[PDB]
This record gives C-alpha cells, sequence and structure tokens, in this order.
RNA sequence: CGUGCCUACCAUGGUGACCACGGGUGACGGGGAAUCAGGGUUCGAUUCCGGAGAGGGAGCCUGAGAAACGGCUACCACAUCCAAGGAAGGCAGCAGGCGCGCAAAUUACCCACUCCCGACCCGGGGAGGUAGUGACGAAAAAUAACAAUACAGGACUCUUUCGAGGCCCUGUAAUUGGAAUGAGUCCACUUUAAAUCCUUUAACGAGGAUCCAUUGGAGGGCAAGUCUGGUGCCAGCAGCCGCGGUAAUUCCAGCUCCAAUAGCGUAUAUUAAAGUUGCUGCAGUUAAAAAGCUCGUAGUUGGAUCUUGGGAGCGGCCCCUUGCC
C-alpha cells in the first residue's frame, strides 16, 4: 500500500527520512553516543600506558585464558582491556609503557573466544610486536 | 597558491572475485602466450577493451541519424583502423563489441616483432625491445608495450647497436683477455 | 584470575631447525613463465581424473 | 574583500585568450580600459603568445616602451592595455599592420590588412544623450564620446570613425536585411543578416540572423554588430564570410587536407 | 659530421634579430657544446660569431635531434640592450659579482632600523 | 541612495503542520571527488568563484576604496625587557620551535619564468619558481635473463625401429657465448639565475659470496599439504564456522607449494555487494509488522464528455472546423 501520486514527494521524503532511523548502522553513524560513548574518539589507533597485565577467561566451546593488558588512555582517560595476540609478547609488554591499540574485525563486537576485550596491540614503544616477534630490533 | 597540474589515470582495474580457478587459468594461458610481465598489464587491456565498449555501447543507445553519434563512430572506426584490431571493412559499430581481448596483445609491440622476425621467442623479444636493440622510423624505442600502428608496422630497423651498428660493448672484455 | 607464568611456553620449547639454503626463486616475467610452463604444457600428456599440484 | 581587485588568475582568464596550464599561476590581469575584460584582448598575449614576436613577457615591455607598438595610430606606453573587437593594431618600423575580428570558433585571429583599412575603423553605438546648451552626444562601445554627431543615428546602429581627425564619416542604420557580425554569447564570430528582431518590453530584444547557405542563429542585441549594407561588407573578413563549418565539415576538411 | 638546420626562422626588425629553431642531428658523437654550434652556424649564415646567441636543449633518446632557439643579432648595441643580462653572463658581460641573500633584507632593515646620515654610513659600510 | 536604518504619531498587525519558531552539527557554500546496469548514497578543511577572521571582543584616523590588524585606541587573557621611573608585543604570511596528538617536509637557492606595484625599459616581491625530505597517490617499468651445446624427467608427426627428431616443455648450483644490457663508480656536454635531475657520450661495470623480492597464506568460504618434528582444552590460531584434552590437513618450527608483485598485511571512516532503506525496487495470516472501530480538516488522488473523416500534389500544404481581426 505505497503512494504514487505526481505530488506525494513530500509525503515519501518525510516518511523516508523517519523510517531511515531503525536501521541499527545508520542511528549508530548519525546518533551522537555512538561517538561519545566508546573509546578511541571514532579513530583508528591510540596510545595510552599499560596500568597491569591480566589474564581473562575463555568461552565455554574453548577454554583457555587469554593475555591482555589494561591501559589508562593518553587521549580519553578511560580504562581499557586490549589483547596481547602472539605466544610471547607479555614478555615484551613490561609495566607503565606507551602502547598504541587498535580494534579487532567490528568495533561495536568483540572476537569470538573472548568475552569482552576489543582491542589489540600493535606497537609497544613505537617498535611493532610483529619485528618483536619474528627477530626484528628490540623493545 | 601552486599550479602544475593535477590528473591520475588508472589504466588499471581490480577485478571482484580475488581466486577464481577459470579466470586465472585464462589469464595465465594468456601471460603465457603473448610473454607479459604481470597481471596488471592484462588488466590494462581489459581496460581499454571496457572503456571502448562503454564508448560504443553509448553511441549504439542513439539514434543513426544523430550527428555525435555520426561523429563519435567515425572517429572510434579511424582510431581502431590506425591501431590495427579492425580492418577496412566492417565500419558498423556492432563489430567493434564483436572484438575480443587477444587482438591488443596481437597488435602491442614485441608480437608483432616476433611475427616480423628478428626476434626469436617473446622472453628474448622482452629482452631485445628493452636493451636498445629495436626501432621504429628514427624515434628508438625502450617501453615494450606499445601500439604499432598500422600505417608504419613495418620500420623496425635499429642503428649503432652491437648486433647491427658494432662497437665493442662487452666483447672487449673477452678480447683483452685473449691480449 | 589464572596464572600469567606460562608465556611463549610452545615456542621456547620448540627445537630449533637451521634455515637450509634454498636457490634464488626467478622473478617476476621469469616467475610467471615457469608457472604457465609448469601446468599448461607438459600436463596435457597426463589425464583429466586426478589432481596432484602438491601433496 | 575591500576594494577592487588587482590580480587574475591563470584558470580564472577566459578562454580565448588560449593561455596554457603548466607556464604560470598568473594570468596577465589587463589595465582597465575601454574595453571589458571579458572581451578584451591583452597586448602581452597578443605579441608574446599568438605572433611568437617574443618569446619571455619582458621583451614586450621592451619593445612597447621603446614606442614601435601603436593602436589606433598613436602609441600605448602600457604592456598590458586592452583591446576590444574591431580595433586598429599598426605596427611602425616593421612594415605589419592589424585587425582585430573573430574566427568562426570564436577567437581573435591575425588579419594583415593595409594602410588604407588602417585609416578606416568601424564601431557601436551605445547611447545618446545631450549636453550643455542643447548639444548631443554619442557613446561608442569603444568609450568615444563625440559631440554633433548626426540626427539620424539610431541607438543601436554602426558609425565608420577616422583615426586621424577622430570625427565620424559615412554611418549606417540598424534595419531588416543589414550583414552583421556577432560579438558575444555561444555564437560569437558568425555573420550573417539580420531576418527579423523582435523587440520585448522586458528590456531584451532578439534577433534571428541568416547568412549564405541559409543556416540561421539568434542572439541579443548588444552581442550584435552590423557589419555592411544590403550583404556588401564594409570590411575585409578573414576565411571566406566567416561561416562556421560543422564538426563534421572540419573533420572533412582536415581529412582533405 | 654534424649537422645544424633551422626549421623556422622569423624576421624581427622591431628588436633588429632574426630567431630561429635549430635542430641539430646526432648520428654519432655527444650533444655539441656551446662552441661548435656556434661556429657551425655563424659560418653557415656569414656572420660573427660573438653576436649569435642559442639557448634550450632536449635530446630524442639515442643519437637524435636536439631542439634549440638562436638569437641572430646585427649589432652589439641591440645585443647588449636586448637580452636578458643571463644571458649576458655566458660571454661575461654583466656581472653583480656578489650574490648573496641576507645582503639587500638586511640592509632593508637597518636602514627601517635608523635615519639620516648615519643610515647611510651603516648601508654604505 | 531606496527602506522601521532611527525618531515621533497612528493602525494591530506578520509567520506556521506545505513544518514556523527553537536546539544540534566532529556545517564555511558552490564548481567538484569517491562509488560503475539504471536510480542513487557518502564527502567536498584544501590550489578556481564568493564569504568570514587575524588571541576574544569594541571603537577609530588617513585614504576613491578598511571597522585594515606585517595601521591606531582602551579592556580582558597571555607574554618580553626592566636601573622599577616605564617601553615595545599579535606567525590561522615563509621556513623553524613548544604543546597536542594516530596523524604531517629544509631556519635552503633565485627574481631567470608567471604576473603584480611604484615616479618608472633599471627597484622590490618567502606572491611565486628551483633544489632537498616525501611508499599520500598515480604512470612506465628490469629485478639476472637469453638463444645455445650436452644429460634426458620424457611428450609429440609417425615407421616391427629398442628413433628419424630441420618441433618441443622443463630440472640441469653442467658448460659456452651474445660476453647482449642495466643499477651503481665516475670525465665532458647540455639543463639552470646558479647548479641538480632526465636524455646523450667516453672508461669501468655478472657467473650463483651473484649486483639475492618480499608480503601474507595453505580445513571450508578461498587459489594452495589428509608432508615431517615438537606441543597435549596448556600454549595458542582463527574477522565467522571452528582447531587444540598423545598421532593437530588449523598452534609452533623446517621443507614443498599458492596468490599479488616493487607492494602486500593491518585498524578505521565510507560506497557497492544491500531488492538487508526498496521511487524505479521490499514486507505486514503464521517469521518483525494493518491502529479496537468509525467520523473528520489540512495532505494525496478524483468517472465520461466539447475539432472530423478529407482535398491538391508527388513519391510537406489547405479544408468540407486549421490562427480571428
Ligand atoms: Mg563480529
Ligand atoms: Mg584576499
Ligand atoms: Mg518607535
Ligand atoms: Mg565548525
Ligand atoms: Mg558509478
Ligand atoms: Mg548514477
Ligand atoms: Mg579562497
Ligand atoms: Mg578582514
Ligand atoms: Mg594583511
Ligand atoms: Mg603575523
Ligand atoms: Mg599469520
Ligand atoms: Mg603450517
Ligand atoms: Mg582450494
Ligand atoms: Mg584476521
Ligand atoms: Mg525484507
Ligand atoms: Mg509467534
Ligand atoms: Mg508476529
Ligand atoms: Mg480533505
Ligand atoms: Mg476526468
Amino acid at each position: 500500500g505505497k503512494c504514487r501520486g505526481l505530488r506525494t514527494a513530500r509525503k515519501l521524503r518525510s516518511h523516508r527520512r523517519d523510517q531511515k532511523w531503525h536501521d541499527k548502522q545508520y542511528k549508530k553513524a548519525h546518533l551522537g553516543t555512538a561517538l561519545k560513548a566508546n573509546p578511541f574518539g571514532g579513530a583508528s589507533h591510540a596510545k595510552g600506558i599499560v596500568l597491569e597485565k591480566v589474564g581473562v577467561e575463555a568461552k565455554q566451546p574453548n577454554s583457555a585464558i587469554r593475555k591482555c593488558v589494561r591501559v589508562q588512555l593518553i587521549k580519553n582517560g578511560k580504562k581499557i582491556t586490549a589483547f596481547v595476540p602472539n605466544d610471547g609478547c607479555l614478555n615484551f609488554i613490561e609495566e607503565n609503557d606507551e602502547v598504541l591499540v587498535a580494534g579487532f574485525g567490528r568495533k561495536g563486537h568483540a572476537v569470538g573466544d573472548i568475552p569482552g576485550v576489543r582491542f589489540k596491540v600493535v606497537k609497544v614503544a613505537n617498535v611493532s610486536l610483529l619485528a618483536l616477534y619474528k627477530g626484528k630490533k628490540e623493545r | 597558491p601552486v599550479a602544475r597540474s593535477w590528473v591520475c589515470r588508472k589504466t588499471y582495474v581490480t577485478p571482484r572475485r580475488p581466486f577464481e580457478k577459470s579466470r586465472l587459468d585464462q589469464e595465465l594461458k594468456l601471460i603465457g602466450e603473448y610473454g607479459l610481465r604481470n597481471k596488471r598489464e592484462v588488466w590494462r587491456v581489459k581496460f581499454t577493451l571496457a572503456k571502448i565498449r562503454k564508448a560504443a555501447r553509448e553511441l549504439l543507445t542513439l539514434d543513426e541519424k544523430d550527428p555525435r553519434r555520426l561523429f563519435e563512430g567515425n572517429a572510434l572506426l579511424r582510431r581502431l583502423v590506425r591501431i590495427g584490431v579492425l580492418d577496412e571493412g566492417k565500419m558498423k559499430l556492432d563489430y567493434i563489441l564483436g572484438l575480443k581481448i587477444e587482438d591488443f596483445l596481437e597488435r602491442r609491440l614485441q608480437t608483432q616483432v616476433f611475427k616480423l622476425g628478428l626476434a626469436k621467442s617473446i622472453h628474448h623479444a622482452r629482452v631485445l625491445i628493452r636493451q636498445r636493440h629495436i626501432r621504429v622510423r628514427k624515434q628508438v624505442v625502450n617501453i615494450p608495450s606499445f601500439i604499432v600502428r598500422l600505417d608504419s608496422q613495418k620500420h623496425i630497423d635499429f642503428s649503432l647497436r652491437s648486433p647491427y651498428g658494432g662497437g665493442r660493448p662487452g666483447r672487449v672484455k673477452r678480447k683483452n683477455a685473449k691480449k | 584470575h589464572g596464572s600469567l607464568a606460562r608465556a611463549g611456553k610452545v615456542r621456547g620449547q620448540t627445537p630449533k631447525v637451521a634455515k637450509q639454503e634454498k636457490k634464488k626463486k626467478k622473478t617476476g616475467r621469469a616467475k610467471r613463465r615457469m608457472q604457465y610452463n609448469r601446468r599448461f604444457v607438459n600436463v596435457v600428456p597426463t589425464f583429466g581424473k586426478k589432481k596432484g599440484p602438491n601433496a | 574583500a575591500r576594494g577592487p581587485k588587482k590580480h587574475l588568475k591563470r584558470v580564472a582568464a577566459p578562454k580565448h585568450w588560449m593561455l596554457d596550464k603548466l607556464t604560470g599561476v598568473f594570468a596577465p590581469r589587463p589595465s582597465t580600459g575601454p574595453h571589458k575584460l571579458r572581451e578584451c584582448l591583452p597586448l602581452i598575449v597578443f605579441l608574446r603568445n599568438r605572433l611568437k614576436y617574443a618569446l619571455t613577457g619582458d621583451e614586450v615591455k621592451k619593445i612597447c616602451m621603446q614606442r614601435f607598438i601603436k593602436i589606433d595610430g598613436k602609441v600605448r606606453v602600457d604592456v598590458t592595455y586592452p583591446a576590444g573587437f574591431m580595433d586598429v593594431i599598426s605596427i611602425e618600423k616593421t612594415g605589419e599592420h592589424f585587425r582585430l575580428v573573430y574566427d568562426t570558433k570564436g577567437r581573435f585571429a591575425v588579419h594583415r590588412i593595409t594602410v588604407e583599412e588602417a585609416k578606416y575603423k568601424l564601431c557601436k553605438v551605445r547611447k545618446i544623450t545631450v549636453g550643455v546648451k542643447g548639444i548631443p552626444h554619442l557613446v561608442t562601445h569603444d568609450a568615444r564620446t563625440i559631440r554633433y554627431p548626426d540626427p539620424v543615428i539610431k541607438v543601436n546602429d554602426t558609425v565608420q570613425i577616422d583615426l586621424g581627425t577622430g570625427k565620424i564619416i559615412n554611418f549606417i542604420k540598424f534595419d531588416t536585411g543589414n550583414l552583421c557580425m556577432v560579438i558575444g554569447g555561444a555564437n560569437l564570430g558568425r555573420v550573417g543578416v539580420i531576418t527579423n528582431r523582435e523587440r520585448h518590453p522586458g528590456s531584451f530584444d532578439v534577433v534571428h540572423v541568416k547568412d549564405a547557405n541559409g543556416n540561421s542563429f539568434a542572439t541579443r542585441l548588444s552581442n550584435i554588430f552590423v557589419i555592411g549594407n544590403g550583404n556588401k561588407p564594409w570590411i575585409s573578413l578573414p576565411r571566406g564570410k566567416g561561416i562556421r563549418l560543422t564538426v563534421a565539415e572540419e573533420r572533412d576538411k582536415r581529412l582533405a587536407t | 659530421t654534424v649537422t645544424i638546420r633551422t626549421r623556422k626562422f622569423m624576421t624581427n626588425r622591431l628588436l633588429q634579430r632574426k630567431q630561429m629553431v635549430i635542430d641539430v642531428l646526432h648520428p654519432g658523437k655527444a650533444t655539441v657544446p656551446k662552441t661548435e654550434i656556434r661556429e657551425k652556424l655563424a659560418k653557415m649564415y656569414k656572420t660573427t660569431p660573438d653576436v649569435i646567441f642559442v639557448f634550450g636543449f632536449r635530446t630524442h633518446f639515442g643519437g637524435g635531434k636536439t631542439t634549440g632557439f638562436g638569437m641572430i643579432y646585427d649589432s652589439l648595441d641591440y645585443a647588449k640592450k636586448n637580452e636578458p643580462k643571463h644571458r649576458l653572463a655566458r660571454h661575461g658581460l654583466y656581472e653583480k659579482k656578489k650574490t648573496s641573500r641576507k645582503q639587500r633584507k638586511e640592509r632593508k632593515n637597518r636602514m627601517k632600523k635608523v635615519r639620516g646620515t648615519a643610515k647611510a654610513n651603516v648601508g654604505a659600510g
């Protein structure tokens, strides 16, 4: 039961402009609470300071203990658990270091095996964990 | 502020599907036949063909008596005749759509060189067009992916070069050793 | 909560293997040339049922 | 901004100056003169770009201030004195003489007419008025103000003007059946006979023109310059009657070579 | 051995000069210097070598043709007057002898600081 | 200059559900950019047009032209030198520094080009232009091949051939030449204001220590390992599905492969894929969805009906209605 007259462009535009809000992607794109609620301020990366080294549980079909770093942010000031990727790198991270972090696959969701950690460590003291992993430079 | 130029065309298209078994085999046999470098200069030919097809469909869209259709149709036909993809025959627009991919690779530099001799195996023709050993009229050519215009098509003859001109470029080493 | 002791356990306990010498792989044009010649020009004697690109 | 501008960008230059992209940031802004900047032509572009007399811009400043170049019989000291449609350019020490008309495409061209036509210049009447003690005045698009012209000059007429004494001679009026030349709009450089004018009270009248081989255009009154008297041009005109050919006719001409 | 031709030849009696586009041919040797081009053109036009100027050159990718712009002058006064001083500088007729920055600008600011006689003193020495 | 631009008097008006008024913008506006059936959606700080502001905000002289800030006056907030009596300050101009960050270049050279200003052919211009940094991005493009000789891992025209091979593909850390030519090393031209870079040319410059292509990946999606050794729901991998609890096609290593190639992985904004924002072009019995029903203004849509067959002429004109006066 649509509307199809020649003079109905106002009704069509107003109804579409109202019904565009119920999409989740549009409402978190153009409603302010998604930007001013999360960390990173809507940016790709952020620096922070290591607060502590935290091991957390995994889910039930796959049980393990993941290794993460709690981070005071330089920019915003919110505390973040961030996942540290590879086999080592918990040894490569020490207390109170400048750490660059990013997201995983989509910022609204975590990874499957991990409960509530949304963030991935890229660098420690301006050196990547990739270089720290496959014999490259140093801390 | 500054004003020099700002214009940038990508003669280059990434195809959509990354991993297709048929597409990979088709482009691999195309590479192996016409002796190319990598798939970016394969996709050059695909982008040029797609541009000519979009121009051809935009011309076939309009009415026959239209002056823009007549002018741009005759112009595109003259461009294809000067390249050497078409004959001097079928000047309809639909034959342009009848064209395949391999014609541009067939009308490249080194493939026409290999048909006209003095070349000896496409992968060695790659070296012969890079190292200055194959020419065109009076402007010596370095670049492989050259469009041989049909009205020249013949003048491939190269002066002051080691197999035809003369000089001791590295046989000077061997003959100083034979001294 | 759990112990943060074990870290890089497997990569530490992994025995090292000497990275033995490889010949230089041909690059670019020559690589694509042997890619073509390895499977398109002398694999047509073999029959079209089985496939063996690595085993 | 604050007051008048004092520059002009090379990209913001009008199209018909045939200027380049990679050359420089600044276009020559022409001086304030008797012609508008949208219709003018700078002397530095005229000597430098098209005629290939001087490679650099400074050489034009040297020759003009060494007095070689005169406009309408007298020397302009400026390097950027603006020209206009239908102006005399004479050059003294080298026997050469130029006239500014329009190409069929819309551009200025070279037209090497003689000193016999250097003497004679056409111009369009802008408006007419009366001044002190009841004397008449005529105003030219070339910003000539001349008193006691004639009583029988309509507003949109053409006066042949002399550059010796600056006094008028042998006017020509505006009438159905006169040969005119277009100076503006999208159809400039078109030469044809005035067919039919429509007069509106909405301040903008239209004129339909035909030429040889019967092709017809239409334009507005300020874009119109009457050039002849009943299909007879007063002034010699370059490239035939300056008819615009066709895209296809240009292609066939260049194929005929 | 080398061949100089003139393509495009402008007459300019406004400046008392003659301009030409110069094609220098090369089946052999490298790009010919300023001397021998000048002598070969001065012989083929039969005038004096100290008055013909030439500038600007490309190379068309393997032997080939180098294209230049050549000024032919009649008189030395017209040569000195119609040329830019940087093209005088190849023949040494014009010099400024110390082309440094901060000299003109620091003289400007020291003259903008003080006034009059001591201004002339510091700005002249 | 025209005007509620301001004064005085008088009238009581003006706008709005066709979205007024009021908030928000991580909003300067356009010409444009990205995105490919078509239709759109998302940006447009930024080289062109136009507007605004020089720490906030106010006032003003000169001048045709300013509420100018590389002009002035006071306040506020900073901040310099002080002999403590006072002086000068305004980089969101060019380089450069501190801070801020995820995030950004040398205190260079020149008025030679472009044009601009002044009394003026000559002065001056961090406006500009040239060089240095520059994997923002783009174009073209070697990276050791190349034809060889020989051994054949052996395919192919076909003869009992257990091979003629005037074709061949490829492994030859096998030899041989072209010792092809380039990157670098440097003379000399040119280039340019002065150099530089490119091109040109001379002299060197390759036999695997060469003059060395990496980035990711190999269960499915998704091209490519049911190879080997460790590891034992631990470590860890994996964007999802999932793997790992003593044989792991998935962890860690080696070997062999796969894909793109001097550019690949990653994070994020955003477009198509998404006919999962649907006007073209979606649904509404049961999956999410037809208001409890009805009246009703604004909106939206609204039956039919009023000028026709012909004629002249070939192979567009007049009327029997065809522009009236
Ligand atoms: Mg997810
Ligand atoms: Mg301004
Ligand atoms: Mg009042
Ligand atoms: Mg804002
Ligand atoms: Mg598109
Ligand atoms: Mg579109
Ligand atoms: Mg602006
Ligand atoms: Mg202002
Ligand atoms: Mg200013
Ligand atoms: Mg400042
Ligand atoms: Mg990996
Ligand atoms: Mg593996
Ligand atoms: Mg597969
Ligand atoms: Mg991943
Ligand atoms: Mg649906
Ligand atoms: Mg239910
Ligand atoms: Mg339901
Ligand atoms: Mg109603
Ligand atoms: Mg009706």
